[PDB]
RNA sequence: GGACAUGGGUUAGUCGAUCCUAAGAGAUAGGGAAGCUCCGUAUGAAAGUUGCACGAUUUUUCGUGCCUCCUAUCGAAAGGGAAUCCGGUUAAUAUUCCGGAACCAGAAGGUGGAAUCAACACGGCAACGUAAAUGAAGUUGGAGACGUCGGCGGGAGCCCUGG
RNA sequence: GAGUUCAGCGCCUCAUGCUGAAUCCGGUGCGCUCUCGACGGCCCUUGAAAAUCCAACGGAAGAAUGGCCUUG
RNA sequence: GUGAAGAGUUUCUUUACUUAAUCAAUGAAGCGGAAUUGGGAUUUAUUUCCCAUAUUCUAGCGUUAAAGUUUCUUCGCGAACUGAUCCGCGUUGA
């Protein structure tokens, strides 16, 4: 047969189109300033990212050992304005848009951009109108229980930072595209990913799907999880199948 | 003028004769003025008060 | 005096710049400084085999002093006492008898591993001093087993370029000492019985003494707060 | 050996300059193209003749890698004139011709009839 | 005759390349690979060009010291960019030649002007202005530097119209 | 003083020269091309980088002396 | 690899350690422990059982040290301590 167009988008006109991009949205390099008091930085500006729905903020902080500015990236957080201050470390106060370790903050608040590991700079939470809630806590052997926006519920360590608020962008999803050219637009600043072409839709040696007088599969859409490339097309590893009549 | 345009000029003509002149507006240089002098003043207040 | 007024810096934490301060304990040392630093620390954990710790035990102060007192006494001739030495020997067989009938009897330690193995071997070595730093260690391993073997006295001493700084090289493995002269006789016999009365008699219980094996640095400290309460 | 910087960096070191025990090369070249490989033949075309006869500049045939200074160089050198300006130009043959405008003191004419191509 | 033969013809500090970087290419450190070579571009590197008068007659770039998030290059004749116009001239070149009239960059300092008698100007309420109006490191800011469509107003050239 | 138009003298004319005049006064625009200025609409599309240049905060350094003949 | 338990002269498991090995970040930028310190409990008291930090300001600025002694015995913008408590096997975290 042929290469199928999943083994082919290992990279090259596959990649992602980052030159209007302006940057990373990492936290911080976590610091003294921030593992034992706060640092104050003031928001300057909130700005666009072409590709990304939420909005990023560009927030100038003070280097505490020489003399110079430092300028980040945070995901901007609904409610945040310029020429805000935004205070990062363990004595910050619960205020949103303000960067607290997620170990000293109570049960049941909203964060955003919330680190996996304490340094990551933000791993959980990011994209626009989503966020992460603090279930709970557990003191003896430090570690903070939280509800993904998935609803998946994670262990991290209580010294990951997050974000108090909600990131900015509200419900994108609301709005249909209504066309071809508002999707050509969304993902011809993302990737080259857009349109589609369906399986069945071509010949047998394209993809596993493809041939027949009709348009039809001819075998089980679901594939098993331990299935070799080129074959790992359709629903892989599907649980179930049909109309969700009722999950949780 | 041109990014270059502005080594042929005199001193003067690229600079207003103000504090910050030819970086800042004067209302922005009146504004981080009176911000400087109040915050110094607070700042002045609540050390005094924090005795 | 009055315009000399005091402008104190907190130094706080998002106060002011904070001032230059060492930072050698957080600096990212070179490769080879980071190799032979983290090295003595490996060497500090894990067991260490007794044939090895073994070498950790070395002379004090004072009985490394008085060996290397009788050492200066008894070093090989230079270049220049070898020189001469032949020149007046050629001088006198020409119109004499050979040159032993100018030159004396020399004495001098002996140097050199395999030189210093044999000398063990044929119980003519009456003090071995061996060396604590070899890098390869397993040229002075069997050393202490063989001299107990041999019934020799036997020392540890730091400095192997200490020891070849007598015998006028730049590093020696293993000096050895056969015959001495009459006036330190004496000074031979207390610094054998010294040795003897740290080496050789606790030979048998280095056999089973293994090494190393410390934790150290902060897990220390904190398996001491953990056990206190 | 207190470090204020958390980095290691080479230190400085003599470098000490090169003191050959032989030179490499036994006998220093000549100058190549000194001015009389600069400078090959003039020309008398019609064109030139009309350079020469107007505006006070002689037409040469200086060598390919001759520039602006070396060509003027070796004009005074060889022809005892001051040159004021010099265009370049490279024929479609290949070859460079230079032209040599004279100062208003030296009159081309009498200069190329010296040289001896009128 | 764009054919054949013989000669002639392309002139630049200001036009482009050259400089910069984009998508990318690609040494070096290092790691794979039997190897041809592959990955990799401050990457797990002791990756220094630069800031400062300590010697220094006496009015100055020559050997130390202490130093701080620098860094290979290639990659656009449509991207960014220092600077030239008119008239004329040839058989064939011209913003390149000629005549006239300019502009930019770099180097020394050749003059004149300005401030400072005991060190770094004045005026206006202010927006700000001048012929000058001493400014090292460090830091910050701006220009370069930016989509598409639609109408409105102006200017230049062209068109039209009266003598 | 250039260029353009017209009118004459030489009359082989040689440097193709010399000598006369004009090149003036007005107006117009939902006009065409370019450009500038202030605006408006659209984006789940917000529409390069760097070289280079400039400005600011800051205060390193300076030495002219005899109210006048004298320096940076 | 190193130390503790357990199983009817032995190796099966867990329950811990890091120095092997692995991952992530950084200009390997403040890790751990001592000494001072006062709310604090012992208790006719002793930090003895206890953890303590300096900047919430509104879109300003914050660098090339001021001060205190004391070496010079002040051309000193001259040297050192201190201002910036002390010590160390570990760049930090998992």
């Amino acid at each position: 047969g042929r290469v199928i167009r999943a083994q082919r988008k290992s990279g090259g006109i596959f990649q992602a189109h980052t030159r209007l991009r302006k940057g990373a949205a990492q936290l911080r390099t976590l610091d003294f300033a921030e593992r034992h008091g706060y640092i104050r930085g003031v928001v300057q500006k909130i700005i666009h990212d072409p590709g990304r729905g939420a909005p990023l903020a560009k927030v100038a902080f003070r280097n505490p050992y020489h003399y110079r500015t430092d300028v980040e990236t945070f995901v901007a957080t609904e409610g945040m304005y310029t020429g805000q201050f935004v205070y990062c470390g363990k004595n910050a106060a619960l205020t949103v848009g303000n960067v607290l370790p997620v170990g000293e903050m109570p049960e049941g608040t909203i964060i955003s951009n919330v680190e996996e590991k304490a340094g990551d700079r933000g791993a959980l939470g990011r994209s626009s109108g989503n966020y992460v809630i603090i279930v709970g806590h557990d003191v003896d052997t430090g570690k903070t229980r939280v509800k993904l926006p998935s609803g998946a519920k994670k262990v991290v360590p209580s010294s990951a930072r997050g974000v108090v608020g909600i990131v900015a962008g509200g419900g994108r999803i609301d709005k249909p595209l209504l066309k071809a050219g508002r999707a050509f637009h969304k993902y011809r600043v993302k990737r080259n990913c857009w349109p589609r072409t369906r399986g069945v839709a071509m010949n047998p040696v394209d993809h596993p799907h493809g041939g027949g007088n009709h348009q039809h599969v001819g075998h089980s859409t679901t594939v098993p999880r331990q299935s070799a490339p080129g074959q790992k097309v359709g629903l892989i590893a599907a649980r179930r199948t049909g109309l969700l009549r009722g999950a949780a | 003028l041109r990014p270059r345009e502005f080594a042929r000029l005199s001193h003067n003509q690229k600079k207003v004769q103000r504090a910050y002149g030819g970086c800042l507006s004067a209302n922005a240089v009146k504004d981080r003025i009176v911000r400087a002098f109040l915050i110094e003043e607070q700042k002045i207040v609540k050390q005094k008060l924090k005795q | 005096n009055p315009l000399f007024v005091s402008r104190p810096r907190s130094f706080g934490i998002g106060q002011d710049i904070q001032p230059k301060r060492d930072l050698s304990r957080f600096v990212k040392w070179p490769e080879y400084i980071r190799l032979q630093r983290r090295r003595k620390i490996l060497n500090l954990r894990l067991k260490v085999p007794p044939a090895i710790a073994q070498f950790q035990k070395t002379l004090d102060k004072n009985t490394a002093t008085q060996v290397f007192k009788l050492l200066n006494k008894y070093r090989p001739e230079t270049a220049a006492e070898k020189k001469q030495r032949l020149v007046a020997e050629a001088e006198a067989v020409a119109n004499g008898k050979s040159a032993q009938d100018v030159s004396k009897k020399p004495y001098n330690v002996k140097y050199g591993l395999n030189h210093v193995v044999a000398l063990i071997e044929a119980k003519k070595a009456k003090l071995v001093l061996i060396a604590s730093d070899v890098d390869p260690i397993e040229l002075v391993v069997f050393l202490p087993a063989l001299c107990k073997k041999m019934g020799v006295p036997y020392a540890i001493v730091k400095n192997k370029a200490r020891l070849g700084t007598v015998i006028h090289q730049k590093t020696a493995a293993v000096l050895a000492v056969t015959e001495v002269r009459e006036e330190d006789k004496n000074e031979l016999a207390s610094i054998v019985s010294a040795v003897d009365a740290n080496f050789s008699a606790k030979y048998d219980e280095s056999r089973r003494k293994w090494g190393g094996g410390i934790m150290g640095g902060k897990t220390q400290a904190l398996l001491a707060k953990r056990a206190k309460a | 050996k207190v470090r204020t910087s958390t980095t290691f960096r080479r230190p400085k070191t003599l470098q000490l300059s090169r003191k050959p025990k032989y030179a490499r090369k036994s006998v220093a070249h000549a100058p190549r193209l000194d001015e009389y490989k600069i400078i090959v033949n003039p020309i008398n075309s019609e064109s030139a003749m009309k350079k020469i006869e107007d505006d006070n500049t002689l037409v040469f045939h200086v060598h390919l890698k001759a520039n602006k200074f070396t060509i003027k160089e070796a004009v005074r050198k060889l022809y005892s004139v001051e040159p004021v300006k010099i265009n370049t130009l490279i024929r479609p043959n290949g070859t460079k011709k230079a032209f040599v405008k004279l100062s208003a003191d030296a009159d081309a004419l009498d200069v190329a009839n010296r040289i001896g191509f009128l």
